């Protein structure tokens, strides 16, 4: 909210989502 | 159709019997509520995209 003082209610912030943690490539055998 | 009704000033013209009927109205009174992520939608998680 860009502020130091947030008002009551209800505010989306965020995602639950994962930042990937490595590299994976893969080719045929 | 088409219909002439027959004005004169010396008559009226009132019903006799009167029936009962039902009919049907629709109205819409709400839609959808969505809502959409900045970035999950326009970057799919790129972090040098965000
Ligand atoms: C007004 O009209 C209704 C029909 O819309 C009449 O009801 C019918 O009456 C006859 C004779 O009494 C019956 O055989 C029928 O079964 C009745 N129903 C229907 C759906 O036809 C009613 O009698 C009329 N009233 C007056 C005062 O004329
Ligand atoms: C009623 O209708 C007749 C025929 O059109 C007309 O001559 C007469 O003047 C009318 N009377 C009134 C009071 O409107």
């Amino acid at each position: 909210l860009k502020s130091f003082t947030v008002e009551k209610g209800i505010y989306q912030t965020s995602n639950f989502r994962v930042q990937p943690t490595e590299s994976i490539v893969r080719f045929p055998n | 159709a088409e219909n002439s009704v027959a004005y004169s000033n010396n008559s009226i013209a009132i019903p006799t019997n009167f029936t009962i009927s039902v009919t049907t109205e629709i109205l819409p009174v709400s839609m959808t509520k969505t809502s959409v992520d900045c970035t999950m939608y326009i970057c799919g998680d790129s972090t040098e995209c965000s």
